[PDB]
């Protein structure tokens, strides 16, 4: 396990990559309009994914009391925030009026404010809490799953379905990409490290292929996140 | 019809008194200069003078 | 522009009683309101504001508590709901209108007023002399003085010169110490140093015999002067 | 570090900025339609039915969202300048006398020039083919042929994707398919992806019209959507 | 029918006659004097009030107060100094295009694609801004207002043609109609008898408000003419255009004195503005940006480049304090 | 607390 070890270094290393992305879009979005919700999901997301990849990249260096929590609660904000860019997406197409002419120009904030304020929340719930949080999160995060991945369905069904024919290609690529970068390198780091805390596993497994490897890939899920979302964009 | 009235305006836009470029330059030199001190934009004054800060 | 006041009357001392304010003739929406009460034979003192909309809403000391003021802009109606008066509380109720903003002239129309009879930190104004007999023609000067200086940092001083006819409502002079009001001749003039203004009738008339009240508008208790007469 | 009359003009701001706001969402709640169109295209009655002077206002209802359609009524045969005014709008609504085939390429020319302004290049436009009564009527009668003015219908074949529900005959099929294509080449030939055509056939009498307005803003709206979201 | 050709033997000897001017260029003389060197402002203000794009904005003369119009049907009266509005004026039609602060501060002037130039008066007893008049009578849309007085408003309009309205009457007290094309700006001299009046026949005309008629044409720009602003001595003036260029006119010599141009620059002019000296020509662009140029040298003092989208109007203070800047982004910002 | 929770599990 000091080769298998190799990773916490190609961690770091993905983690930079994806450090100075997310620095970039921060910026970019600080200046930029903002004003595409979008856009004031993808800068939430942007300083969610900056912190946890700082997190991650100190962890892979401390080979620390902070560390951890503040890890964990970036790593379920960018997931909240993953999640709900899915489902304002679903949102803008299903009722493509109310989201361009009814929707409060305000409910992104209230809504990346309220995510932040739940991760917080369960960050020091964890830090409180026998322990059935480890349940609870676990919980949660299948509910940022089956949110995340229904909003992108439903979305789907009301494209593919509609009587509509226009090029198709960018929204299914983009779409099938956001599920599956969320679903194997996002998700899999939370619900391995809570779920394996209780069900009793193989120690060298688990550290070595079902841990690390939720490492590597929660940074590269959090790396990418700002090529999948915002850089894709502009350089269109 | 409209001809007489380009032509007539023509002429009188002909006929007006000309003045070298030199000295229309030399005045709009003379202007700046004169007026240098008393424009805030481009020599920027103090910020205690300025409303804006 | 019209501001006709109701209720009052006699009231036995501790009661209650709600003064009205019908305004007629402007947007009464975007006009802040001041009740300024004028006790018999005494000056103007300022009793509430409410501002354009309802928000900031001000008493005198004299009267927080006891009075409260409200408006129903639909109705274009100012009200003063006063709950337990006392013999102090008699006073003509002016109803004033004042909108703020840059360049605005505040204070500038009163309405008739409404007679109710009951049976540390202010900025003191003070009026060099209570009486000044003068003739027409005359150029006559009256003076204030304020205990604290009312020349803003923002450069404004906030001195108003309004005069009270006989057996009229008082009447905006100045505004900022040297603003002239809207329909008020060249004759008056305003001045000050900042802490000490004057205001000159240059060619005095029959028409400019009245009260003349020197205000505040730096702090809100909106204090005003005892008041300099002017007789011929 | 404000005056008592400098608090209140940031009250009166702050009131104004509430009243922008109330008008904000109803400005966002309004689609804007510019409806563009010649002498003849008959959109006059088009806009009478959806129910000096420089510009002409109509309203009108879908599925509770509103419209506001804007005919540039009064102003010199000349766009380059106004049009500019009228970027963002949900749609422009070009509208096209179909049956008059000598005036075809002189709409084909300002469908172009509207379609190419530098100032219009995010703005989709609802293209009518109005007067599909005189135009199926002047095909039917044969008096008068496209191909004396377009030599390509003579070399021109209906799409196998042709719907004619209503059981039109074919030639009127072949000539309207030929001036949709003849408008859509144009479409497409320049710009895709950043503005799209919504072809219709509409007669004179329609009550589609705007139900056809209606969905093809909804497409527009959700091609908004879908490119804030890198969807498209 | 022989009139052509004596149109056409004017017109040479008009360009004969302004060779003849020609002894120098501005440039030659400018040589020697010290350059600008580079300037740098600062966005003091940012006014956010409005709910579209900003077609207009025009200072007080009290250098404080600043009215915009926006294509949401609202002008707005900015206090500068804090931000604060001070009126917000609902207008009957949205497409207003220009925009004018009567130097009394009692009036503002819009109007637009509307064929009318609406007056509103901001001193009323009421307390409320409403509308003093609506002049009509314009066949085109209205792109330019100015008052020369408070019953005096010189409106240029889509019809080709400029128009003096006494505003108490209502009826154009004179009418200008030497243009071939719609007239985008006109700007009043500061003794405020003569004006220009730039069109999209790439034509700058002077006009004498009192006689009505055209003293001078000026034709360098290849293309439309969107702005025009006068020196601040009334002896110049100067045009943006479509043509992604400036150019300096002067009055006495008759002919372009310099144009401000650059190869980095091929978007249109919408605006254009001097300093309180003239030395600085202050120019917005179509590329959400403004440019600072030195008016006697052309070259490129500065760039004003805060704005997300286009640059519709410009405006420098009578004190030459600041610089009003409005934009398609449906904000102003001010500069020092 | 599980005795197999290893380094990283513990998280505090």
């Amino acid at each position: 396990y000091k080769q298998t070890l190799s990773l916490t270094v190609l961690t770091c290393i993905v983690s930079l990559v994806g450090l100075t992305g997310n620095a970039v879009v921060l910026w970019l979005l600080g200046c930029r309009m903002r004003r595409n919700a979008f856009s004031i999901y993808i800068l939430n997301l942007a300083a969610a994914d900056f912190l946890f990849l700082s997190g991650r990249l100190i962890y892979s260096l401390l080979s620390s009391k902070i560390l951890y929590p503040v890890m964990m609660f970036s790593y379920f904000a960018g997931l909240s925030f993953l999640s709900a860019v899915s489902t304002e997406r679903c949102l803008s197409v299903l009722w493509p009026i109310w989201y361009r002419c009814h929707r409060p120009t305000h409910l992104s904030a209230v809504v990346c404010v309220l995510l932040w304020a739940l991760s917080l929340l369960r960050s020091i719930l964890e830090w409180m809490l026998c322990q059935t949080s480890d349940f609870i999160t676990v919980a949660w995060l299948i509910f940022l799953c089956v949110v995340l991945c229904g909003s992108s369905l439903v979305l789907l069904i009301r494209i593919l379905c509609g009587s509509r024919k226009i090029p198709l290609t960018r929204l299914y690529v983009t779409i099938l990409l956001t599920v599956l970068v969320f679903l194997l390198c996002g998700l899999p780091f939370g619900i391995q490290f809570f779920l394996f805390l209780w069900i009793h596993v193989d120690r060298e497994v688990l550290f070595c292929h079902v841990h690390l490897v939720s490492i590597f890939l929660s940074a590269l899920n959090s790396s990418a996140n700002p090529i999948i979302y915002f850089f894709v964009g502009s350089f269109r | 019809a409209q001809a007489r009235k380009l032509v007539e305006q023509l002429k009188m836009e002909a006929n007006i008194d000309r003045i070298k470029v030199s000295k229309a330059a030399a005045d709009l030199m003379a202007y700046c200069e004169a007026h240098a001190k008393e424009d805030p934009l481009l020599t920027p004054v103090p910020a205690s003078e300025n409303p804006f800060r | 522009v019209q501001l006709v006041e109701s209720g009052g009357g006699l009231v036995q001392p501790g009661g209650s009683r709600k003064l009205s304010c019908s305004a007629s003739g402007f947007a009464f929406s975007s006009f802040g309101m001041h009740w300024v009460r004028q006790a018999p034979e005494k000056g103007l003192e300022w009793v509430a504001y409410i501002s354009s909309g309802s928000g900031t809403i001000y008493y005198a000391d004299t009267v927080k508590g006891r009075f409260t003021i409200s408006r129903d802009d639909p109705k274009n109606t100012l009200f003063l709901q006063m709950t337990s008066l006392r013999s102090e509380d008699t006073a003509m109720y002016y109803c004033v209108r004042s909108i703020y903003y840059y360049g605005s002239s505040p204070f500038d129309f009163w309405g008739q007023g409404t007679t109710l009879t009951v049976s540390s930190a202010d900025i003191v104004m003070t009026q060099a002399t209570s009486s000044v007999p003068v003739t027409p023609g005359e150029s006559v000067s009256i003076s204030c003085r304020s205990s604290k200086s009312l020349l803003h940092s923002n450069g404004n001083t906030y001195l108003y010169w309004f005069l009270q006819r006989p057996g009229q409502s008082p009447q905006l002079l100045i505004y900022r110490m040297s603003n002239l009001a809207s329909g008020v001749p060249d004759r008056f003039s305003g001045s000050g140093s900042g802490t000490a203004f004057t205001l000159t009738i240059s060619r005095l008339e029959a028409e400019d015999v009245g009260v003349y009240y020197c205000m505040q508008h730096l702090e809100y208790p909106l204090t005003f002067g005892a008041g300099t007469k002017l007789e011929l | 570090t404000l005056s008592a009359e400098d608090k209140a003009a940031v009250e009166r701001s702050k009131m104004i900025e509430k009243q922008l706001q109330k008008d904000k969402q109803v400005y966002r709640r309004t689609l804007r339609l510019l409806l563009l169109g010649a002498d003849n295209s008959g959109k006059s009655t088009i806009v009478k039915q959806m129910r000096t002077s420089g510009i002409f206002e109509t309203k009108f209802q879908v599925d509770k969202v509103n419209f506001h359609m804007f005919d540039v009524g009064a102003q010199r045969d000349e766009r380059r300048k106004w049009i500019q005014c009228f970027n963002d709008v949900t749609a422009i609504i070009f509208v096209v006398d179909s049956s008059d085939y000598n005036r075809l390429q002189e709409a084909l020319n300002d469908f172009k020039s509207i379609w190419n302004n530098r100032w219009l290049r995010t703005i989709s436009v609802i293209l009518f083919l109005n007067k599909q009564d005189l135009l199926a009527e002047k095909v039917l009668a044969g008096k008068s042929k496209i191909e004396d003015y377009f030599p390509e219908f003579a070399r021109y074949t209906t799409p196998e994707d042709a719907t004619p529900e209503p059981g039109e005959d074919p030639r009127v099929t072949r000539a309207k398919y030929f001036i949709r294509k003849e408008f859509v080449d144009i479409s497409t030939a320049s710009g895709d992806g950043r503005h799209i055509c919504y072809p219709h056939f509409t007669c004179s009498v329609d009550t589609e019209n705007a139900r056809r307005i209606f969905n093809d803003c909804k497409d527009i709206i959700l091609q908004m959507n879908l490119r804030e979201y890198n969807l498209v | 029918d022989q009139l052509r050709q004596e149109a056409e033997q004017l017109k040479n000897q008009i360009r004969d006659a302004r060779k003849a001017c020609a002894d120098a260029t501005l440039s030659q003389i400018t040589n020697n004097i010290d350059p600008v060197g580079r300037i740098q402002m600062r966005t003091r203000r940012t006014l956010r009030g409005h709910l579209a794009k900003i077609y207009a904005m025009h200072w007080g003369t009290d250098s404080r107060l600043l009215v915009s119009a926006s294509q949401d049907g609202k002008l707005i009266i900015w206090d500068s100094y804090t931000t604060n509005k001070v009126h917000a004026i609902p207008l009957r039609s949205s497409w207003v295009m220009t925009c004018a602060y009567a130097p009394s501060g009692n009036y503002v002037a819009c109007g637009g694609l509307d064929n009318i130039c609406s007056i509103y008066n901001l001193k009323t007893r009421e307390g409320n801004v409403r509308v003093s008049r609506e002049l009509a009578g314009h066949t085109g849309y209205l792109s330019c207002c100015r008052f020369l007085d408070d019953n005096q408003i010189v409106t240029s309009s889509g019809d080709t043609t400029c128009a003096l309205w006494d505003i108490e009457t209502g009826q154009q007290t004179t009418t200008f109609t030497g243009h071939t094309g719609d007239v985008m700006s006109l700007s009043l001299a500061p003794d405020t008898r003569l004006f220009v009046s730039g069109a999209c026949d790439a034509s700058a005309k002077l006009w004498d408000v009192r006689e009505g008629m055209c003293r001078q044409t000026f034709t360098g720009h290849e293309s439309d003419i969107n702005a025009i602003c006068f020196f601040p001595n009334g002896n110049a003036f100067a045009t943006g255009s479509d043509d992604a260029t400036c150019r300096l006119f002067d009055l006495r010599a008759d002919q372009e004195l310099m144009t401000y141009s650059h190869d980095n620059i091929i978007c249109g002019i919408t605006s254009v503005s001097f300093s309180k000296s003239g030395r600085l020509l202050l120019a917005g662009y179509d590329d959400f940006n403004c440019n600072v140029w030195d008016a006697l040298k052309a070259d490129r003092a500065g760039v004003l480049a805060g704005h997300d989208n286009r640059v519709s109007c410009l405006g420098v203070t009578d004190d030459g304090m600041a610089v009003a800047t409005g934009s398609w982004d449906s904000f102003l910002k001010i500069w020092n | 607390r599980p005795e197999w929770w290893m380094d990283y599990q513990k998280r505090y």
